RNA sequence: GGGAGAAGGCACGCUGAUAUGUAGGUGAGGUCCCUCGCGGAUGGAGCUGAAAUCAGUCGAAGAUACCAGCUGGCUGCAACU
RNA sequence: GUACACACCGCCCGUCACACCAUGGGAGUGGGUUGCAAAAGAAGUAGGUAGCUUAACCUUCGGGAGGGCGCUUACCACUUUGUGAUUCAUGACUGGGGUGAAGUCGUAACAAGGUAACCGUAGGGGAACCUGCGGUUGGAUC
RNA sequence: CAGAAGAAGCACCGGCUAACUCCGUGCCAGCAGCCGCGGUAAUACGGAGGGUGCAAGCGUUAAUCGGAAUUACUGGGCGUAAAGCGCACGCAGGCGGUUUGUUAAGUCAGAUGUGAAAUCCCCGGGCUCAACCUGGGAACUGCAUCUGAUACUGGCAAGCUUGAGUCUCGUAGAGGGGGGUAGAAUUCCAGGUGUAGCGGUGAAAUGCGUAGAGAUCUGGAGGAAUACCGGUGGCGAAGGCGGCCCCCUGGACGAAGACUGACGCUCAGGUGCGAAAGCGUGGGGAGCAAACAGGAUUAGAUACCCUGGUAGUCCACGCCGUAAACGAUGUCGACUUGGAGGUUGUGCCCUUGAGGCGUGGCUUCCGGAGCUAACGCGUUAAGUCGACCGCCUGGGGAGUACGGCCGCA
RNA sequence: GCUAGUAGGUGGGGUAACGGCUCACCUAGGCGACGAUCCCUAGCUGGUCUGAGAGGAUGACCAGCCACACUGGAACUGAGACACGGUCCAGACUCCUACGGGAGGCAGCAGUGGGGAAUAUUGCACAAUGGGCGCAAGCCUGAUGCAGCCAUGCCGCGUGUAU
């Protein structure tokens, strides 16, 4: 059964991506949208929106550069059968810090360097490249 | 495997045996000798290679190449043997130390002295 | 199911106390009830009475006499009574 | 199609015979450790106390209290007995296995390997194997 | 003070691996960590010359980690290389859709105490240098307590409907259990006609036949299996299920709704089902047929071929628990270009039929991206991910021995 | 699968102290697949070797902790011991004996025999640091400071320089 609906968010994404498709459209919940806010920041999305009031759907509009999909890589970290958490001096840095990891802390869901400059660690949900 | 089977059942080292178990982890062994003979190699290789059955001091009985051309052991020499197998010989896992205790070393060697248990020429 | 009482071993008499006789058994008078009898309930006097534990004590020996399995190992034959 | 590549005058299976090696069973038998049920009871400590003997205290000067020795009981080491367990060594004989070497018997497999091969099972046979029943294609030809 | 005066060896040189020639020997003597070298032109054996590497040491042996991502937490695999339990149900365990509040256990932040000294590391100091000694710091990645943070996970409370389930109507189906029945055919029995062969093979022979076979007709007995339909068709968890009829009964799917409100997924151990052969007791026995017998073939022929033929195949109950039990592919869920078919539902439209437009379930073949050692897989994944389980770790010995459990064997 | 002082309770006793530590009675409990019980191996740590790390291996020297002192058992004295160079009993060995009976314990330092592939001198001094006793002086101290032997390791230097 479905356990894992981050990890399902993040591969709607990466196949998404390797279809071509101009966006992606999946059920809505608060840790989702958190997660795409972190991602439309970066600018590895382009936009996101909830639509519906009983049953919120997410949909994701993604971005292609020179005809390349601009996630190259994204990747779920913590999972439900082994959770990660990090401390503040142990924040992963991914791709030499070109890319982000998403960390979810007591002061909400921020990047790897957001985490680093308010002094917090959390858990790690994924890494995006 | 996953986690949970990891946590239920570690992975696990296999231990490996030594080639050399008469030794028991000593760099040499002393033993006095049974029988000294010449035996033929396997294929594809021919020669009559020299051993010898050898008793120790730790009461295991083992077979040990006689290095070197020519030798002065027969029965009841005591000599010294140490590790290394005899690759065309069957079962023979250690080598007799040249110059060590009963074993002479090898006549009007030159080169590669120490190995054959030969003292500096004086020339 | 057996083999098995396998094998092997410990205790055992007497006296006192626990308890002027115990647990248990039996059960009168009295009292109550009754559809009043060879009745029911309660009640316990009297009678009878193991077994155990603790302490002591005599002898060479306490299942003291009579009475009352010897045991184990390998194997042939016939299943068995 | 192929398990062949000095290339089918290829490759290759098993019994049997020979040599060596390790190992299972084995009338059993010898050691080591240990369980259980008892026996035993040095010294020590503790409890009790007939008997013997006492520097300090108390005496009404006789003794008293208290102590010690001895004796006794409890606990327990050595040791002993019976019966198990486990482990090591060893044993006439026996089972298969590995290695070597190639002697004898065949030719099971690899090609449709000359009866397609193989799996489970069952029966049979010097040996590889053969036969029945179901199953697979990891079968050539069609 | 005196005088270069007292002071250099060890291993290696075909490749890995830095360093090459001559002579001796001739599968001998010998070398060897591996690949291997030695057979009369050996850079591999032994000596010599030359060279290479270390140097008061150099080699060898033993032993640990490394290289070994070759037990893979970091950091591996399971279609065919070793590896998916034969198939399920299911306890414990692991995991858990969505919203609000609360808690602060996990998690995160800070502080305090402790984490002996020495050792390791950094900056310095002293022995002429160095080893060595030494000052200060850092570190000791941990534990405990206190104070805070509340996103995520957990607990508690209240919900929600999209996962999961219930009801209503219908549909297809060799799904299962029990009983009955039909027709074809084989064998056997009896009778009629009829006469010299039949049967079998590559060819034969065994066998059957003048005691009348084989052939043909009629009647009867009995057992087993269900031609055609029939189909890379259907049903079932797998194993498997095929004439027709009745009775009992399980699952799947579709259309509109209504209802419950996370009731879910997976599953060590456990339990159940589980082809064929085989086992026990009682029946049955036509056909077939292990074993067995005879005839052939052959060098032999304990076979293949032929003539016979007993267990068994069949029924009832019980056991066994294995198969190339295979898709050699565990279960559940989500996502990701296409084409042509099969089968089974259902909605709409038209000129009303081998009609057109959709929308579900199951299924066959091809093929895109991607994946893969390749072969190939490819929305029914071997692609991209998550949850849980089973399993592998060179070949042989060996799925064997011994011990346990199970079994009548 | 294990456990009958076994698990807990009450009361008495006992210890410096809590406690089945022990005894009497009552309850029938306690441990165990988060591996009890049984079997094999083993002193533990700071650390050490290796490794990029995670890990793997290891525990000699130095320091902390534990245990033992010929073998088995016991207590006495004492602040502290169930006591390496104390006591008692038993045992095996060695030794003395007048045959009745007695003596001993290098796993302290050095050393001997033995085993082994293999590991050193029967040295000097309490001058320094520390310890025991003593008011002190001082005495004692194989701790310790040093010396001897060994290329065992690490580090430095030389065995000549120029022509
Ligand atoms: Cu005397
Ligand atoms: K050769
Ligand atoms: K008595
Ligand atoms: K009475
Ligand atoms: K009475
Ligand atoms: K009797
Ligand atoms: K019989
Ligand atoms: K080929
Ligand atoms: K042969
Ligand atoms: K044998
Ligand atoms: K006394
Ligand atoms: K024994
Ligand atoms: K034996
Ligand atoms: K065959
Ligand atoms: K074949
Ligand atoms: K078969
Ligand atoms: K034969
Ligand atoms: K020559
Ligand atoms: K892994
Ligand atoms: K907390
Ligand atoms: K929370
Ligand atoms: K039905
Ligand atoms: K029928
Ligand atoms: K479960
Ligand atoms: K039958
Ligand atoms: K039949
Ligand atoms: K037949
Ligand atoms: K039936
Ligand atoms: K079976
Ligand atoms: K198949
Ligand atoms: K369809
Ligand atoms: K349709
Ligand atoms: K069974
Ligand atoms: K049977
Ligand atoms: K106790
Ligand atoms: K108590
Ligand atoms: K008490
Ligand atoms: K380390
Ligand atoms: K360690
Ligand atoms: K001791
Ligand atoms: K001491
Ligand atoms: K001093
Ligand atoms: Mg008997
Ligand atoms: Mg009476
Ligand atoms: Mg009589
Ligand atoms: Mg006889
Ligand atoms: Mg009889
Ligand atoms: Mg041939
Ligand atoms: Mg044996
Ligand atoms: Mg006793
Ligand atoms: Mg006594
Ligand atoms: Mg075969
Ligand atoms: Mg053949
Ligand atoms: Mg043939
Ligand atoms: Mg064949
Ligand atoms: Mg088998
Ligand atoms: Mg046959
Ligand atoms: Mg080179
Ligand atoms: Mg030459
Ligand atoms: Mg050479
Ligand atoms: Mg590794
Ligand atoms: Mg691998
Ligand atoms: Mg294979
Ligand atoms: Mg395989
Ligand atoms: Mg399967
Ligand atoms: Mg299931
Ligand atoms: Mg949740
Ligand atoms: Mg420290
Ligand atoms: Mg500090
Ligand atoms: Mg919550
Ligand atoms: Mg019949
Ligand atoms: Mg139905
Ligand atoms: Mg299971
Ligand atoms: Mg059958
Ligand atoms: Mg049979
Ligand atoms: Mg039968
Ligand atoms: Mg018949
Ligand atoms: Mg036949
Ligand atoms: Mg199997
Ligand atoms: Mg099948
Ligand atoms: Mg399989
Ligand atoms: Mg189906
Ligand atoms: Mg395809
Ligand atoms: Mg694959
Ligand atoms: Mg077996
Ligand atoms: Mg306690
Ligand atoms: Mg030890
Ligand atoms: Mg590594
Ligand atoms: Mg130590
Ligand atoms: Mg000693
Ligand atoms: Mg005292
Ligand atoms: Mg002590
Ligand atoms: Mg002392
Ligand atoms: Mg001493
Ligand atoms: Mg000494
Ligand atoms: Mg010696």
């Amino acid at each position: 059964s479905m356990q894992d609906p981050i990890a399902d968010m993040l591969t709607r994404i990466r196949n998404g991506q390797a279809a071509n498709k101009a966006a992606v459209t999946m059920p809505s919940s608060k840790l989702k949208v958190a997660i795409a806010n972190v991602l439309k920041e970066e600018g590895f999305i382009e936009d996101f929106k909830v639509e519906g009031d009983t049953k919120p759907e997410l949909e994701l509009t993604l971005k292609y550069f020179q005809g390349k999909a601009v996630v190259e890589s994204i990747q779920r970290v913590s999972r439900p059968g082994l959770r990660i958490y990090k401390r503040k001096d142990e924040l992963p840095k991914v791709m030499a810090g070109l890319g982000i990891a998403v960390v979810s802390t007591s002061k909400g869901v921020m990047t790897d360097r957001a985490a680093r400059q308010a002094g917090l660690g959390g858990e790690i949900i994924c890494y995006v490249a | 495997a996953t986690v949970n089977q990891l946590v239920r059942k570690p992975r696990a080292r296999k231990v490996a045996k030594s080639n050399v178990p008469a030794l028991e982890a000593c760099p040499q062994k002393r033993g006095v000798c049974t029988r000294v003979y010449t035996t033929t190699p396997k294929k594809p290789n021919s020669a009559l290679r020299k051993v010898c059955r050898v008793r120790l001091t730790n009461g295991f009985e083992v077979t040990s190449y006689i290095g070197g051309e020519g030798h002065n052991l027969q029965e009841h020499s005591v000599i010294l043997i140490r590790g290394g197998r005899v690759k065309d010989l069957p079962g023979v896992r250690y080598h007799t130390v040249r110059g060590a205790l009963d074993c002479s070393g090898v006549k009007d060697r030159k080169q590669a002295r120490s190995k054959y248990g030969v003292k500096r020429p004086k020339a």
